[PDB]
């Protein structure tokens, strides 16, 4: 029904009730309000409409104050059709905001405030402190600190048509590669310079050469436009007691709650601590109480480790089997220490997660997270008490504490088998005679082997306090590792605080570009920290507050996992903080959401009518909706966010389209008189999949990009956006010009190539598609991309090859092979450019593979290290050192740079015979 | 573990329990669908029960203000001569009061909808706890044989056609 009977409470306490439509905007509502009013009681003592600002209750159950008085009623979307009249003046800045948050993140405010918890109520104190603290900064600042947060420089790693704004008419100068920004608005520093129809500037001290538009506009072949901006049209944008207990850790197990176990079989409960991964000592176990939904077994679980022998990172861990007289039903984990440094007392509920099936199935699960079950009233809980140890409580010991253990308390032959020891492979595992030895110059490794910090770590007995110390010591003075070593020292396996402070510090250095090619594995490192408030998040917080890119993105790559109750609470605090101090960019993100919820409502409607009607009529029926006032104004004129930079003006309704084909991806065409001849953006919106390995797999072909070009080999890749938005939601780029081998091969393939782009560019099309085939075949070979075939590999018009539809990789296949290299003799003919016996060019492919390859694995590690990280994301094929153990293997680690170029050549050839 | 002597009849078992496996694992991965939205769905009622809550509290709001205010306003202007108003303004407070009762009425159903749905939801949970035991020996079970058959040399070929 297009009308909605709404409720209306005016001030006095009169209550009027009548329809209003639902597409009517709230100004219109409260006139057609003062119009009924009149005739109701009290009408002479109300004042005016303007006095007023209407109250509803949100979707996500909170009252909102509707200052904005042009939004429609269905766009507000109140839960019931109630509005109520509030007095205009009201501290309402503090309220709008606290709204706005809510329905951005997705999750309530309000919904933090009733967990009734200290360490929440803390962490949303001081960074919300923090994040305003930053905000003000900025807006201290003038135009050009301003103008780097907002849009920093896209910089990689003739002519020029300039003109001044606000003037239809141009002038076209030319100019060639190399000259700097400032040399530029000569042909001056109250100004600057930006790209057409994109929020895109030019500045800094780097030439015009090292800028990715610049670079961009030559490979197309086209000329640029670029266009002064004055100061003012900038701001104008700115503007708008002690470890001396010696008793045996012990702990009550009391009862269980709400467990929905079988009945014949009999329960127990078994535990185990842990430091990371570690086990402190063995696990005890349970008596086996019979299946109760309340069940109580009344023991005291006593450990085979003392009070003073627990490090700060002490983890106990719980499970709940089922046993006939074996069924894991679930799980739960604590911390000992608490967040203000505590050793944790009397009685708690430990809400406990289901237990999923994996493929091995260990006694417990120290890798899940501290973070309880949401699901208070429905999930199975475990009642225990953490005994009185001393009769004043205690915390673990400061640091200059710790320090005063180191305070007061060498070997020829023993120093040179120690650097072999140290020197050797990637890891595998060193014997207990060999640890001893690591522990021994351990001196000597802080002092000669700066870079071996994480196995003198591994090897520290972490249930004796005293090597605590003696190793936390020799870390508070340890020499700066860099980036690549501290990357591996925030994996799981070094949970310690001081390591993690350490790690953070090593990364602290990481320019923004380069913090941007980890921020997906840094974001799922969040996973396993201990408490809210850690070092990892204010750096992020900080990062993102001086970075509106890290910031964007560090947004959507938190929202799209707010459905998952592991991480939610977690990702919603840093999602309020980050938008406390970022109150511009909240805007430009509502828009979004609101463009991303109307993509799902319209890609819900291709689902019910392709099931019915026909592929060409259900396109008209879906651009029926698209015409709509709300579907329009709300999918036109925002922010990508594949790239903020981008701007999506005008939907071309006649363009879009979709695929009959899965999960009915819907083709979204833009268009905007701004940007230029090639200026149409296109996204597909996709729900249903899950984006996150492609994006994964993306991201580590952006990267295989980067290192490439460093080196000096461009390959010609397509890394098209792909961004996670939401629950099997997100957003893929279109790439215009472009088709599929498959539509292409229905002899065939040549000829096409041919036509776009013939004769004399035909060869420049050529070594496009040599260019990049040859990155994608290595890339595909390395990651261990399978079910590679004509409908997922796509043919750029330009010549470029690119892969689609990522489904599989790191030989992960079948319900796990190795993948084989892949020549297509498709593509091989196209190389050899329709000739048999084409030496000359197939030799120098290969000789392209062999150099992409080759520069792969001295970048190695990097990869390891962080595909490590994403152990932490829960992805069905990254979940273990097997799969880790797959890249070791591809990029050959192991083996000399001569060994693992011929094993290389041999899988080459081994594909060159397959091909036939 | 393997009740059988000869390759081929361990082969053919094999064979069985892979599919008993595949079968299950399927059933789990039906109701773990179901489990999960059900989830899903339970949370969205929780919350429309608090923004139910939070909308009786608001009208709640208004029936405080308009007793004090009508109260307040009567003693201003007397009663006397002006009685007209009084009776409106009492029908427009028997319309606010029955307008919350409908109100009161919805959070009643929907309460009646989360119950019956957190019931199916126990009873998923219990069916996969049930179904948990049995993937398990299935997936044991099956790898004995894999075992079995592979210490005695059997070949790849047909281990691969036991499998599928
Ligand atoms: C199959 C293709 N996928 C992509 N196309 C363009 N850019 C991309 N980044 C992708 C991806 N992934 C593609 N995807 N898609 C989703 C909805 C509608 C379509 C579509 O039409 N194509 C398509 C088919 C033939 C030729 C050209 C396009």
């Amino acid at each position: 029904n297009q009308s909605v009977v709404v409720d209306f409470l005016l001030p006095t306490g009169v209550y009027l009730n009548f329809p209003v439509s639902r597409n009517a905007n709230l100004s219109t509502i409260k006139q057609l309000l003062w119009h009924r009013a009149q005739y109701e009681p009290l009408f002479h003592m109300l004042s005016g409409p303007e006095a007023y600002v209407f109250t509803c209750i949100n979707q996500t159950a909170e009252q909102q104050e509707l200052e904005d008085e042009q939004r429609r009623l269905c766009d507000v979307q109140p839960f019931l059709p109630v509005l109520r009249l509030v007095a205009r003046e009201g501290d309402r800045v503090k309220k709008l905001i606290n709204s706005q948050i809510s329905l951005l993140i997705g999750k309530g405010l309000h919904e933090f405030d009733s967990l009734c918890d200290p360490e929440v109520n803390d962490f949303r104190a001081k960074m919300c402190q923090f994040c305003e603290e930053a905000a003000a900064r900025r807006q201290q600042l003038g135009w050009e600190a301003w103008l780097q947060y907002s849009f920093p420089l896209q910089l990689e790693p003739l002519l020029v048509n300039v003109k001044f704004e606000g003037s239809e008419e141009s002038f076209t100068f030319q100019v060639s590669t190399k000259d700097v920004p400032l040399a530029l608005m000569a042909c001056p520093e109250d100004y600057t310079l930006q790209v057409n129809g994109r929020h895109e500037y030019l500045y800094g001290s780097y030439p015009l050469c090292q800028f990715q538009y610049i670079c961009s506009c030559l490979h197309s072949g086209l000329t640029p436009h670029l266009t002064m901006v004055h100061s003012s049209s900038i701001l104008a944008m700115r503007d708008e007691s002690l470890w001396s207990l010696e008793q045996p850790f012990r702990i009550e197990l009391i009862q269980g709650s709400k467990v929905n176990a079988d009945e014949r079989m009999k329960l127990v409960v078994q535990a185990g601590l842990f430091h990371g991964n570690e086990m402190l000592c063995k696990t005890v176990s349970s008596s086996e109480v019979s299946v109760c939904s309340e069940p109580v077994w009344k023991q005291r679980l006593e450990f085979d480790i003392n009070i003073c022998d627990l490090p700060r990172m002490a983890r106990l861990c719980f499970a709940l089997y089922a046993v006939i007289e074996d069924c894991p039903i679930a799980w739960a984990n604590l911390m000992l220490f608490d967040y203000k440094d505590q050793l944790k007392t009397g009685e708690r509920c430990l809400y406990m997660w289901p237990s999923v099936p994996d493929e091995k199935g260990e006694l417990l699960n120290p890798t899940g997270t501290v973070r309880s079950n949401p699901n208070t009233d429905s999930a199975a809980a475990l009642l225990i008490c953490l005994p009185e140890v001393a009769p004043h409580p205690v915390y673990y010991p400061a640091l200059e504490k710790i320090l005063e253990l180191g305070r007061h308390s060498v070997t020829e032959e023993e120093q040179l088998q120690l650097r072999e020891i140290l020197e050797r492979r990637g890891s595998g595992e060193l014997y207990e005679h060999e640890k001893d030895l690591v522990w021994k110059l351990r001196h000597e490794v802080q002092e000669h082997f700066p870079e071996a910090l994480a196995r003198l770590l591994l090897v520290t007995k972490w249930n004796k306090h005293e090597d605590v110390a003696q190793m936390l010591y020799l870390l508070c003075s340890w020499p700066e590792l860099p980036v690549l070593s501290a990357l591996e020292l925030l994996d799981f396996s070094f949970p310690d605080c001081h390591v993690g402070s350490f790690a953070i510090k090593s990364l602290r250095k990481l320019t923004d570009d380069e913090l941007f090619q980890y921020l997906l594995q840094l974001v799922q490192v969040l996973k396993y920290e201990s408490y809210l408030d850690c070092e990892l998040t204010k750096f992020l917080l900080d990062r993102a507050l001086a970075n509106r890119k890290i910031g964007h993105f560090l947004f959507w790559h938190l929202r799209s996992e707010m459905h998952v109750p592991s991480v939610a609470l977690r990702f919603g605090l840093i999602l309020e903080a980050y938008c406390r101090g970022s109150t511009h960019h909240m805007k430009v993100l509502m828009k979004q959401g609101e463009a991303l919820s109307k993509l799902k409502a319209l890609n819900d409607f291709v689902k019910l009518s392709s099931q019915k009607t026909p592929k060409p009529q259900t396109k008209e029926l879906m651009h029926l909706c698209m015409r709509q006032e709300a579907y329009l104004e709300a999918l036109s004129h925002l922010q990508s966010p594949l790239d903020p930079s981008t701007l999506l003006a005008e939907v071309c309704v006649e363009q879009c389209t979709f695929m009959d084909s899965k999960m009915k991806p819907l083709w979204i065409m833009y268009s905007n008189e701004e940007a230029g001849s090639g200026g149409s953006v296109g996204i597909i919106f996709k729900n249903g999949d899950d984006l996150r390995q492609d994006m994964l797999t993306l991201q580590m072909i952006q990267l295989m990009d980067v290192l490439w070009k460093q080196e000096g080999l461009d390959l010609r890749m397509t890394p098209y956006g792909c961004l996670p938005t939401g629950d099997r939601t997100g957003l893929i780029e279109v790439v215009l010009r472009s088709d599929t081998i498959a539509n292409i091969q229905l002899d065939a393939l040549l000829n096409w190539l041919k036509s776009k782009n013939p004769g004399e560019a035909l060869d420049r099309a050529i070594e496009e598609f040599t260019l990049s085939c040859a990155g994608y075949c290595v890339a595909t070979y390395v990651l261990g991309i399978g079910d590679r075939h004509s409908d997922n590999i796509m043919i750029r018009e330009s010549g470029q090859l690119f892969h689609i539809d990522f489904g599989h990789f790191l030989g992960n296949f079948k319900t796990r092979e190795r993948v084989p290299f892949i020549l297509t003799y498709d593509f091989v003919h196209v190389i050899q450019q329709g000739k048999t016996n084409n030496s000359e060019k197939f030799e120098r492919f290969r000789g392209y593979c062999e150099r992409a390859y080759t520069i792969l694995r001295r970048h190695g590690l990097l990869f390891l290290h962080l595909f490590a990280l994403m152990r932490a994301a829960g992805l069905p094929e990254l979940s273990c050192s097997k799969d880790i153990q797959y890249l070791k293997d591809s990029l050959a680690l192991g083996k000399t740079e001569e060994e693992a170029l011929k094993h290389f050549r041999v899988k080459f050839n081994e594909a060159l015979r397959e091909s036939w | 573990v393997v009740k059988e002597d000869n390759i081929e009849a361990v082969g053919k078992k094999l064979h069985e329990y892979n599919t008993q496996f595949q079968e299950k694992s399927r059933e789990y991965d039906r109701l773990y669908e179901d489990y999960t939205r059900t989830s899903q769905e339970i949370q969205m009622k929780r919350t429309a029960i608090e923004a139910f809550n939070e909308t009786i509290k608001i009208f709640e709001e208004q029936c405080q203000t308009q007793e004090r205010y009508s109260k307040e306003y009567i003693e201003k202007f007397k009663r006397e001569g002006n009685e007209t108003e009084i009776q409106r303004i009492m029908h427009n407070y028997e319309k606010l009061k029955s307008r919350i009762s409908e109100i009161v009425d919805s959070r009643r159903r929907l309460e009646e909808d989360l119950k019956k749905q957190a019931a199916e939801y126990r009873e998923i949970d219990k069916r996969m706890n049930s179904i948990k035991p049995d993937l398990i020996q299935l997936r044991k079970t099956r790898d004995q044989y894999l075992m079995w058959l592979t210490q005695k040399g059997v070949r790849q070929k047909k281990l691969n056609e036991w499998l599928g």
